[PDB]
RNA sequence: AGCUCGAGCAAAUGACUCUUAAUCAUUGGG
RNA sequence: GGUGUACAUAUCUCCCUGUCACGGAGGGGU
RNA sequence: UUGUCUAGCGAGACUGCUAAUGCAAAUUGGAGGAAGGAAGGGAUGACGUCAAAUCAUCAUGCCCCUUAUGUCUAGGGCUGCAAACGUGCUACAAUGGCCAAUACAAACAGUCGCCAGCUUGUAAAAGUGAGCAAAUCUGUAAAGUUGGUCUCAGUUCGGAUUGAGGGCUGCAAUUCGUCCUCAUGAAGUCGGAAUCACUAGUAAUCGCGAAUCAGCUAUGUCGCGGUGAAUACGUUCUCG
RNA sequence: GGUACACGAAAAACCUUACCUAGACUUGACAUCCUUGGCAAAAUUAUGGAAACAUAAUGGAGGUUAACCGAGUGACAGGU
RNA sequence: GGCCGUAACUAUAACGGUCCUAAG
């Protein structure tokens, strides 16, 4: 009852790296919309990441983000009572988009030191596949594939 | 919290009446209603009516009481039990 | 520690420790520092007798912390033994100043006591 | 009780602090310009009809 | 107490509504 | 326990609804 | 730092050109363009519904009072208080607390006012005292940057409440003003069932100004700028 | 209810204020119409006073009564 | 088989709550 498919702004590249989920997870990370505070939390994570795992911060991110990233969302669909869920494939960008998001939230909650290691440990974490984004991943992988029977009706 | 420079406040009828009943001996309550005026010194010894808002209450001072405001002893709404409402 | 019959922490800076002190607060802690030339800065475990002394000297010359709460005390019988409006609401266990009493209020009320409102069946 | 109160307020008090601004059109106590000396509901009507110079409705 | 055992009904006064009912309080009445 | 034997019912507060009932969350009473 | 800026007039954007398909309105894409297909925002709100709201802005039919339901004044009250709900502010904190230095706005307002500087004071402020009827003078910008310190605790969080000393306005601050200093240090560690707002300079967040005003816990209202996001697959469901 | 609840109220200590208690007034605090003169109203100083209001003072701008200051006077004013 | 409450004059309870039994 729109009809009308939003638009898209533009992700822009990040000026350090060249990686646009580096501005990604900046945009994520904001709170009070502070652009500085927030890539001063990025950046010191990522010198963190350097000062531990002695390998490229970029990659090293990417290693994360490729292995927290999911592959199947259950949809809510109410008929009678309770909801049975529905399997569907998620686009590229909302797949990345979630990733972000569930590093993020997951990062917020460590019981660490202040959030620039607590965000960088989390990093370093998921990149082992070893994680609470890790974990949330898999619990809604499981969850799709218990009901992998619905997912041929959708609505 | 009231100016230094300004000192204290009284209406100065009240003074004039304090003044005037204690060089007289046989002193009698003073009804007033200027519950803004402070209480000196000289007040000490007699006693007041003041006009809570429907009567005059009686209040006597003491060497104790010198500094508040006179209206202060008495009160002008009263509360002494609720009453369920169910 | 060794100030009177408080024990402030040991592991805490001396004008915060001095402020664990009841009668003695942050700002009144600072000025018997810079009185007392202590430099701040300096945990209370590694300080001296020799400071030790001169603070505890400066806090006896002021408002000693004991006897602070029975002053208090007896200022409040004070304004209760004149009949005082102030005192009566302060008896009454509600605020003293010219706070709201209608809706809010109850850090000096305590818990709430729910009662049963009134039973609307229209008119 | 609105003539006796319109007309106290014409009349001077003795204290600098009892003197409050009423509406010269109307009565009204509350609401009142002072840069008018018009309480809201008259400023209306007179710009409504044009009788304030340069009172013209505003669109940003 | 008018009725059933100070209580609840009954009656009246107001609040309530276009006006009532119902409701809300108050209330005399041994 | 107010009623049947700590439980249920009942009572109070908040959600829900145009409103009430139903329903949901919380509290208290031998 | 020479062409900002302010405010009059004007140009500019008109589906004007092009490609597709349509009978035609027109829809979509491209070019150039600061701007593209209601370019963003505002004013502008049909007949009528709810016997919707206002006799307490004002006016008015009718009824009622007429040495009183009319008038003046002093005091009290509209600020009560076992409780319940709505709207907001402050928090529960290291994206932080405190301290020091410091950069960048717009709009508006001002002669019982705005108040620069200086002296006094821990401070609210006091005294002296220029400047400005104002693109001239005044109304400290804060978040932000750097540095120091705290090191996850009911704390250097949180400020309620409470006692004392002062400042200002005002005849007058007790009922019932607000500000400063000192002291005390409730709850609260992310909030149940259930709900609200928002589609770009928007939400979030940080300050500044004005109206009524002698003064005001306006944290309210109307405005201005600084930083500045996330998401929209779709109408199966939900309200209209 | 949505379309009430930081709403009327863009400022309740006095005034505001419409409420209560009390002290005072009666063609009235305000206005017109009429028979009638203007040689005042203010403001402030005294005493009584909670202040209203009373008794005495400077008796007043002005313009001969223009506005207003009155007497008489019944229609009436007045009502948040 | 019991107990308790319940209809706008009174009265009663169409109705509701609950305990037990193999079923009342
Ligand atoms: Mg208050
Ligand atoms: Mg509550
Ligand atoms: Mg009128
Ligand atoms: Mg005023
Ligand atoms: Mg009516
Ligand atoms: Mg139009
Ligand atoms: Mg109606
Ligand atoms: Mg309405
Ligand atoms: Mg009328
Ligand atoms: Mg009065
Ligand atoms: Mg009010
Ligand atoms: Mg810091
Ligand atoms: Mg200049
Ligand atoms: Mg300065
Ligand atoms: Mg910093
Ligand atoms: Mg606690
Ligand atoms: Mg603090
Ligand atoms: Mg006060
Ligand atoms: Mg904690
Ligand atoms: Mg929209
Ligand atoms: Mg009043
Ligand atoms: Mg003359
Ligand atoms: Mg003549
Ligand atoms: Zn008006």
């Amino acid at each position: 009852m729109r009809k009308n498919r939003a638009p898209k702004r533009t992700v822009l590249p990040d000026p350090v790296f060249n990686n646009t989920l580096v501005t990604r997870i900046i945009n994520v990370i904001m709170e009070d919309g502070k652009k500085g505070l927030a890539q001063r939390i990025l950046y010191g994570a990522f010198d963190l990441i350097e000062q531990r795992t002695k390998e490229k911060p970029l990659t090293v991110f990417e290693r994360a983000v490729g292995n927290v990233m999911p592959r199947l969302e259950l949809r809510v669909r109410r008929i009678a009572g309770s909801n049975y869920q529905v399997p569907t494939e998620v686009p590229q960008d909302r797949k990345i988009a979630l990733a972000l998001r569930w590093i993020a939230m997951f990062a917020r909650k460590r019981h660490e030191k202040t959030m620039l290691e607590k965000i960088a440990n989390e990093i370093i974490d998921a990149s082992n596949n070893t994680g609470a984004a890790i974990k949330k991943k898999d619990d809604t992988h499981k969850m799709a594939e218990a009901n992998k029977a619905f997912a041929h009706m959708r609505w | 919290s009231r100016s230094a420079k300004k000192g204290a406040f009284v209406d100065a009828h009240l003074l004039k009446k304090v003044i005037d009943m204690n060089k007289q001996e046989k002193k009698r309550p003073i009804k007033t209603w200027s519950r803004r005026s402070t209480i000196f010194p000289e007040f000490v010894g007699n006693t007041f009516a003041v006009h809570n808002g429907k009567t005059f209450i009686n209040v006597y001072v003491t060497d104790d009481m010198v500094g508040h405001k006179l209206g202060e002893f008495s009160p002008t709404r009263n509360f002494k039990q609720h009453t369920a409402n169910r | 520690a060794r100030i009177l019959g408080i024990d402030i922490p040991n592991q805490k800076r001396i004008e915060i420790a001095l402020t664990y002190i009841f009668g003695i607060g942050l700002s009144r802690s600072q000025a018997i520092l810079k009185q007392a030339n202590i430099n701040p800065d300096k945990r209370v475990k590694d300080l001296t007798e020799e400071e030790f002394v001169a603070i505890r000297n400066v806090a006896s010359a002021y408002k000693i912390e004991g006897d602070l709460r029975r002053e208090i005390a007896l200022n409040i019988k004070h304004l209760s033994e004149i009949g005082a409006w102030r005192g009566l609401r302060h008896r009454k266990n509600l605020p003293v100043r010219g706070q709201r009493t209608r809706t809010n209020a109850r850090t000096r009320k305590g818990p709430r006591k729910t009662v049963a409102n009134k039973k609307i069946e229209s008119k | 009780a609105k003539k006796s109160l319109k007309v106290k307020q014409t009349r001077i008090p003795k204290f600098a602090v009892r003197a409050y601004t009423r509406c010269q059109r109307c009565g009204r106590a509350r609401a009142v310009l002072s840069h008018f000396g018009v309480c809201r509901l008259c400023f209306r009507e007179l710009a409504y009809a044009g009788a304030i110079p340069g009172v013209k409705k505003a669109s940003w």
